[PDB]
C-alpha cells in the first residue's frame, strides 16, 4: 500500500475482505415443450411488408445457438443484446416479425431511421432491444416476370407509428381529380409491386429480414430453458441465477406482501431486493454477505515486525474468507489491558494502542483522556503561583507552496 | 342521452410496471387520465360513438351488473378487429371478429376471421368498476378494479388504483369506440386520457397510495 | 420588505445615553465541528463484485488511490478538528461533592449518573432534536442481515461500499471532555488554559469576567441573586426552546441532511445509464458480447467515476468549510471558553 | 517538530510525482505513449485514441489543478494566519488567550 | 484605486464569456450547432455526436 520498504508507526487502510461464494444455484421454470424456430425460417413464403405477421411464442425451450444453422445468413445486427450470451437469459415473450424487402433498405431497418421504406410500411421504436437477422433471397424468391406478390406503399397521408400494421386498399387523393374509386390518371393507387429478375442487379437483391421483439425485465417469464435446474439453500454466500439475474447472496426469508402479478423487486437504485422463485411462489430476499475491510496496526519496521489486524464494523464470528471486540470491530493480534496510557495509534471508536514490553507485545486499550484529576473546590480554595517558567514554544506555519507552471501542450501531447 | 358535467377527481391510476416496490417515490411518463378532468354522463332510455383520445376511463355503478363490452376499431363496422367483451355467468367471451354490427347493439337477457379466442374467469362480480384501456406502441391492455362504492351519487374520494388484468400481444389503430347497450336504463362515465407524469407513493405493503398530477398545478409541479 | 425600523437617533451637541440596567442573556450559537467520516471502496460502488470492472478500473491508474487518500485525509482532519476543539485540556477534572456553584444552577449542563451514558440533560435534548441517520458507527449489519419491516436506507448505503467510519472520540469521552472543560471553567476559571488548574470560587470568576468588559465587579457583588436567577431563567428558556420550539438546530441538522442526501444521491446515481443501455451491471455481463460489454462498462465507469469525483470534490470543499468552522470553534474554545474575548460581536 | 513544512514539501513532490506517473496510465487506450500510437495506428483511429488520452490527461490535469486550488486555499488561510501572527505576535503583543 | 472589485466583475464576466465561447468548441464532434447535427445526421450518428 505504501509502495516502499520502511513503514512508519500507525494504522494503514488495506483492501477489503469478502466472503467467497460457496455454491451456485439455478432455478428455472419447469418448461419442457418445443416451439418452431425452425419451421418459420425455411417456409415456402413470407408475408408482405405492409402486412407483416407477428406470432406469439411461449412455453418452449429458448435455443438461440441453433438458429445459426437453421438459416443461411451472415451474423446479427443485434441492438441491446448479443447472440453469444443470448441463451443465458430468461425473459417474457418473443415475437418474430418477418417480411421480404429490397436490398438497399436493410440499413433502413434501424431505430430512428427516416426514409421511404422506413415509415410507410414498417417502423421500429426509438429504443429497439432486438436483432435484425437478414439474408438474401436470390434463389428462393426470384422470378423472370417479377415478384409481383409483395407490395409496398408509396403514398400515405401520415407516417406510421412504431410496431403498428396498416392493411388497407384505397385511392390516394394528392391530385385534384375526383375519381373516388377509379385507378386511372392523376389519382394513382399506392398498390405497386417492385419486380426483379434472376439476371437483375446485385446491389439490391431481395432480403428475408426477421426481427425479434425481446421484451425483458418485466412480467412472468415463459420463454427460457436451456440449462439444468438445481436445488436452493438459505443463509449461505452462494451465486444465484434466478431467471436472468446474477449475483451473490444469502437468500433469507422475509414477509413482503406480493401482488399476484409482480415477479421482481427493487429498493432504491435498481438493485434487485426480492425475487419470486419461478418454481414455487414464495418469499426470497437477496442480501450479499459480510464485508468491511482490514486495517494494519503496526509499529515501525526498524522496531518490530508483528502486526495487529482490525476488521471494520463487524462481529467477527466469521473472520477469514487474543480477540477484543468493540463497536469498530474485532482485533486479532492485540491483547486488551485495563490500564490507561497516553495512546499513540488510534484504533477505532474509543480504543487506542501502543507498544509496551509488559518479549514485547502489541497491546490495545481504551483511550486515556489524560490523568484524572480531583481538583478541589470550596468557598475558600485558591491557587496562586509563587514561581513561573519563561518557556519558548516553537510554532510552525506554512506560508507558500511551490510555484508550478504546467505546459499543457508539452504535458498532454509531447511536441 | 344526458351529458351531466362534474369532476373526474383523482381516479384512473394504474400500475406502471409489475416491479414490487416499498416506500419508493417513483415517477414515469405514461398515457393516462389527469387529475380533476371532465365527466360526460350517458343516462337515457335508448348508436352514436365517441372518439378515442388515447384512452378511456370507465366507471359503472350498476347494481344489476349489466355491461357486456367496449367495442373498439377504426370505423366500428367489422373493419379492424371489433373487440367484444361479452360476459355470461360462467366465463368471459373476449373475441375479435367481424359479425357486421351496424347500429344499436342491445343484448337480450334470455364469422370472417377471428384471431383471438381466449376465455377466462368472470371478472364482473354498492359497487364501482373501473376499466381503463390504453393503446401505446401497438399494444393493447385491459385493466380492472372492483372497488365497493358507498354512495350512488358520483365518483367518491376513494382510491382505486388499477392492477394490470390482461395484456394483448396484438393491437390496431383505434379511432372510434362506444359502449354496448344492455336491455331486456343505466348510467356510466367516460374520461379523456392525456399524457402527463406520475408521482407515486408506495406504502409498507407495496400498494399504490396517492399520486400527483405534476402537469396540473404549480404546487403539484413543485411536489414533483 | 421592511428594512427593520424607521428609527432616528436623537443626536444633539451633547446628547448621550447610558444604561441603568443589564440583561444577562445566554445567547446560543450553534457551530459544526466535524462531519461524517465516510470512505468509498471503489470496488463495491463502481463494480460490486465483477472481475471485469476491476480490470478496467486498473487501467485508470491512481484515481481511486487519490480518492482514498483524500477521504483518509478528510477523516484524519475531522478527528484532528474534534481533538483541537474539545481536547484543550490535559487532565480530566471532576465535579466537587457540593453543587452550590455560587448560586448558578448548573444541573442542566453538568452530567448525572442516572442514565447509563455520562451525558447531560441539555445534551440529551440536543441529541434528541438532531435526527441522526444512525450510520455505521453502530454495527447495524446485524440489523441489516434480517429483513425487518422494509429495506433501510443505511443498509443500501452500506451494501454499495459507502461505509461510515466511527469517530475516535465516542460520545462518552466527548462528554467527559465537555465535563472536564465545564469543571475547569467553574472551579479553575480561565487559569487552566495557561498550564495547570488554579482553583477559584465561581463568584470571583464571574467578577473577574465582568472586569474584562469595562464593568466594575460591584455589579454582581450587589446583585448576585438577580444574575443567578437571570441565568437560571435563560437556561430554562433554552430548555423550553429545545423541548418545544424546534427552530434553532438548523445548522447541525442541515449538516446531517447534507451528508445523508449526498450519500443518497451517490447511491441513486447507480441507477443512471450515462448513455449505456442499462444501469444493472450484471445484466450487462449477461446480455452483451465481450467487446460491446466493456464499451458499456467503460461508459458506466466514466459516469460513476465522474460521480465519485464530484462527491469527493464537494466533500473536499465542504471539508474546507467545516475546517474553517472548526478553526472558528477552536478559536472560541481557546478564547472565550478558556478565557474572555474582547472582540466585538464575537 | 518540522512535520508541517516537510508535509508541505512531500505533498507538492508527491503531487508532481503522481502527475508524472499518470502519464503511464492507459485510460482505456491501447497504449500510453503518443508517439507509439501515432507510429502504429491509422489517422482516424489514432485520432480516436489520442482523443481518449487527451480526455484522460485533461481529467488528470483538472484533478491536479482543482487539488492545487483547494491546497492553495488552505495555504492562503495558513498564510493569512501567519501574516496575522507577524502582525500581532511579532509586531505587537496579542491578548488573545491560547494564541 | 478599486482593483479588487474590478477583478471580481472581470472574473465573473470573463467566466460567463468563456462559457458562451465554449458553445463554439467542437469537443471532437463534427460541428457546434445542434440544429445542423440534427438536420445533417441520422439518429444513431446524431446521438453519438
Ligand atoms: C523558581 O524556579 C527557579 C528554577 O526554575 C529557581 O532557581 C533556582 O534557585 C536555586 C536557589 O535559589 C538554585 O540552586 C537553582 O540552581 C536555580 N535553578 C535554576 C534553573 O537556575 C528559583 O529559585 C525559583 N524561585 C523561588 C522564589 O524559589
Ligand atoms: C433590571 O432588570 C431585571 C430583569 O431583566 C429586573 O428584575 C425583575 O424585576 C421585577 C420587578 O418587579 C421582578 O418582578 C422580576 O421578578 C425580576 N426578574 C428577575 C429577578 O429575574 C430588575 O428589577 C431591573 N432592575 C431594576 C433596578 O429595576
Ligand atoms: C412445475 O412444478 C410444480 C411443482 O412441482 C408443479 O405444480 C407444476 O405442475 C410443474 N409444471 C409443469 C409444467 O410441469
Ligand atoms: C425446410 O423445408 C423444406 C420443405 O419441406 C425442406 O426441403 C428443407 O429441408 C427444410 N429445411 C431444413 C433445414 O430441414
Ligand atoms: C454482535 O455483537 C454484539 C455486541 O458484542 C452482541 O450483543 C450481538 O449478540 C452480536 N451478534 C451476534 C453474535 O450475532
Ligand atoms: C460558602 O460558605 C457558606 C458558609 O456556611 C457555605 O454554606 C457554602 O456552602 C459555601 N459555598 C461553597 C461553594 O463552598
Ligand atoms: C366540461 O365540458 C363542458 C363542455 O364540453 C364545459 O362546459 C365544462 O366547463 C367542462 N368542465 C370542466 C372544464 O370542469
Ligand atoms: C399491511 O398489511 C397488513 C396485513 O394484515 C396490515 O395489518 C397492515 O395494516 C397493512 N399496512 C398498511 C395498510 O399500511
Ligand atoms: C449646537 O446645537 C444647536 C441646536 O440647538 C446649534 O444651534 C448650535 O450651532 C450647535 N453648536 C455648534 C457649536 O455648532
Ligand atoms: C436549581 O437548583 C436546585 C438546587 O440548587 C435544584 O433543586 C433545582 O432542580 C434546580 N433547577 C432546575 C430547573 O433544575
Amino acid at each position: 500500500t505504501l509502495k516502499s520498504f520502511t513503514v512508519e508507526k500507525g494504522i494503514y487502510q488495506t483492501s477489503n475482505f469478502r466472503v467467497q461464494p460457496t455454491e451456485s444455484i439455478v432455478r428455472f421454470p419447469n418448461i419442457t415443450n418445443l416451439c418452431p424456430f425452425h419451421e418459420v425460417f425455411n417456409a415456402t413464403t413470407f408475408a408482405s411488408v405492409y402486412a407483416w405477421n407477428r406470432k406469439r411464442i411461449s412455453n418452449c425451450v429458448a435455443d438461440y445457438s441453433v438458429i445459426y444453422n437453421f438459416a443461411p445468413f451472415f451474423a446479427f445486427k443485434c441492438y441491446g443484446v448479443s447472440p453469444t450470451k443470448l441463451n443465458d437469459l430468461c425473459f417474457t415473450n418473443v415475437y418474430a416479425d418477418s417480411f421480404v424487402i429490397r436490398g438497399n433498405e436493410v440499413s433502413q431497418i434501424a431505430p430512428g431511421q427516416t426514409g421511404n421504406i422506413a415509415d410507410y410500411n414498417y417502423k421500429l421504436p426509438d429504443d429497439f432491444t432486438g436483432c435484425v437477422i437478414a439474408w438474401n433471397s436470390n434463389k428462393l424468391d426470384s422470378k423472370p416476370s417479377g415478384n409481383y406478390n409483395y407490395l409496398y406503399r408509396l403514398f400515405r397521408k401520415s407516417k406510421l407509428k412504431p410496431f403498428e400494421r396498416d392493411i388497407s386498399t384505397e385511392i390516394y387523393q394528392a391530385g385534384n381529380k375526383p375519381c373516388n374509386g377509379v385507378a386511372g390518371p392523376n389519382c394513382y393507387s399506392p398498390l405497386q409491386s417492385y419486380g426483379f429478375r434472376p439476371t437483375y442487379g446485385v446491389g439490391h437483391q431481395p432480403y428475408r429480414v426477421v426481427v425479434l421483439s425481446f421484451e425483458l425485465l418485466h412480467a412472468p417469464a415463459t420463454v427460457c430453458g436451456p440449462k439444468k435446474s438445481t436445488n436452493l439453500v438459505k443463509n449461505k454466500c452462494v451465486n444465484f441465477n434466478f431467471n436472468g439475474l446474477t449475483g451473490t447472496g444469502v437468500l433469507t426469508e422475509s414477509n413482503k406482501k406480493f401482488l399476484p402479478f409482480q415477479q421482481f423487486g427493487r429498493d432504491i437504485a435498481d438493485t434487485t431486493d426480492a425475487v419470486r422463485d419461478p418454481q414455487t411462489l414464495e418469499i426470497l430476499d437477496i442480501t450479499p454477505c459480510s464485508f468491511g475491510g482490514v486495517s494494519v496496526i503496526t509499529p515501525g519496521t526498524n522496531t518490530s515486525n508483528q502486526v495487529a489486524v482490525l476488521y471494520q464494523g463487524v462481529n467477527c464470528t466469521e473472520v477469514p474468507v487474543n480477540v477484543f471486540q468493540t463497536r469498530a470491530g474485532c482485533l486479532i493480534g492485540a491483547e486488551y489491558v485495563n490500564n490507561s496510557y497516553e495512546c499513540d495509534i488510534p484504533i477505532g471508536a474509543g480504543i487506542c494502542a501502543s507498544y509496551q514490553t509488559q518479549s514485547q507485545s502489541i497491546i490495545a486499550y481504551t483511550m486515556s483522556l489524560g490523568a484524572e484529576n480531583s481538583v478541589a473546590y470550596s468557598n475558600n480554595s485558591i491557587a496562586i503561583p509563587t514561581n513561573f517558567t519563561i518557556s519558548v514554544t516553537t510554532e510552525i506555519l506554512p506560508v507558500s507552496m511551490t510555484k508550478t507552471s504546467v505546459d499543457c501542450t508539452m504535458y498532454i501531447c509531447g511536441d | 342521452r344526458t351529458q351531466s358535467y362534474t369532476n373526474s377527481f383523482t381516479r384512473g391510476v394504474y400500475y406502471p410496471d409489475k416491479v414490487f416496490r416499498s416506500s419508493v417515490l417513483h415517477s414515469t411518463q405514461d398515457l393516462f387520465l389527469p387529475f380533476f378532468s371532465n365527466v360526460t354522463w350517458f343516462h337515457a332510455i335508448h348508436n352514436p360513438a365517441l372518439p378515442f383520445n388515447d384512452g378511456v376511463y370507465f366507471a359503472s355503478t350498476e347494481k344489476s351488473n349489466i355491461i357486456r363490452g367496449w367495442i373498439f376499431g377504426t370505423t366500428l363496422d367489422s373493419k379492424t378487429q371489433s373487440l367484444l367483451i361479452v360476459n355470461n355467468a360462467t366465463n368471459v367471451v373476449i373475441k375479435v371478429c367481424e359479425f357486421q354490427f351496424c347500429n344499436d347493439p342491445f343484448l337480450d337477457v334470455y364469422a370472417n376471421n377471428c384471431t383471438f379466442e381466449y376465455v377466462s374467469q368472470p371478472f364482473l362480480m354498492k359497487n364501482l368498476r373501473e376499466f381503463v384501456f390504453k393503446n401505446i406502441d401497438g399494444y393493447f391492455k385491459i385493466y380492472s378494479k372492483h372497488t365497493p362504492i358507498n354512495l350512488e351519487r358520483d365518483l367518491p374520494q376513494g382510491f382505486s388504483a388499477l392492477e394490470p388484468l390482461v395484456d394483448l400481444p396484438i393491437g390496431i389503430n383505434i379511432t372510434r369506440f362506444q359502449t354496448l347497450l344492455a336491455l331486456h336504463a343505466a348510467a356510466y362515465y367516460v374520461g379523456y386520457l392525456q399524457p402527463r407524469t406520475f408521482l407515486l407513493k408506495y406504502n409498507e405493503n407495496g400498494t399504490i397510495t396517492d399520486a400527483v398530477d405534476c402537469a396540473l398545478d404549480p404546487l403539484s409541479e413543485t411536489k414533483c | 420588505m421592511s428594512l427593520g425600523a424607521e428609527n432616528s437617533v436623537a443626536y444633539s451637541n451633547n446628547s448621550i445615553a447610558i444604561p441603568t440596567n443589564f440583561t444577562i442573556s445566554v445567547t446560543t450559537e450553534i457551530l459544526p465541528v466535524s462531519m461524517t467520516k465516510t470512505s468509498v471502496d471503489c470496488t463495491m460502488y463502481i463494480c460490486g463484485d465483477s472481475t471485469e470492472c476491476s480490470n478496467l478500473l486498473l487501467q485508470y491508474g491512481s484515481f481511486c488511490t487519490q480518492l482514498k487518500r483524500a477521504l483518509t485525509g478528510i477523516a484524519v482532519e475531522q478527528d484532528k478538528n474534534t481533538q483541537e476543539v474539545f481536547a484543550q485540556v490535559k487532565q480530566i477534572y471532576k465535579t466537587p461533592p457540593i453543587k452550590y456553584f455560587g448560586g448558578f444552577n448548573f444541573s442542566q449542563i453538568l452530567p448525572d449518573p442516572s442514565k447509563p451514558s455520562k451525558r447531560s440533560f441539555i445534551e440529551d435534548l440536543l441529541f434528541n432534536k438532531v435526527t441522526l441517520a444512525d450510520a455505521g458507527f453502530i454495527k447495524q449489519y446485524g440489523d441489516c442481515l434480517g429483513d425487518i419491516a422494509a429495506r433501510d436506507l443505511i443498509c443500501a448505503q452500506k451494501f454499495n461500499g459507502l461505509t461510515v467510519l466511527p469517530p475516535l472520540l465516542t460520545d462518552e469521552m466527548i462528554a467527559q471532555y465537555t465535563s472536564a472543560l465545564l469543571a475547569g471553567t467553574i472551579t479553575s476559571g480561565w487559569t487552566f488554559g495557561a498550564g495547570a488548574a488554579l482553583q477559584i470560587p465561581f463568584a470571583m470568576q464571574m467578577a473577574y469576567r465582568f472586569n474584562g468588559i469595562g464593568v466594575t465587579q460591584n455589579v454582581l457583588y450587589e446583585n448576585q441573586k438577580l444574575i443567578a436567577n437571570q441565568f437560571n431563567s435563560a437556561i430554562g428558556k433554552i430548555q423550553d426552546s429545545l423541548s418545544s420550539t424546534a427552530s434553532a438546530l438548523g445548522k447541525l441538522q442541515d449538516v446531517v441532511n447534507h451528508n445523508a442526501q449526498a450519500l443518497n444521491t451517490l447511491v441513486k446515481q447507480l441507477s443512471s445509464k450515462f448513455g449505456a443501455i442499462s444501469s444493472v451491471l450484471n445484466d450487462i455481463l449477461s446480455r452483451l458480447d465481450k467487446v460491446e460489454a466493456e464499451v458499456q462498462i467503460d461508459r458506466l465507469i466514466t459516469g460513476r467515476l465522474q460521480s465519485l469525483q464530484t462527491y469527493v470534490t464537494q466533500q473536499l470543499i465542504r471539508a474546507a468549510e467545516i475546517r474553517a468552522s472548526a478553526n472558528l470553534a477552536a478559536t472560541k474554545m481557546s478564547e472565550c471558553v478558556l478565557g474572555q474575548s474582547k472582540r466585538v460581536d464575537f
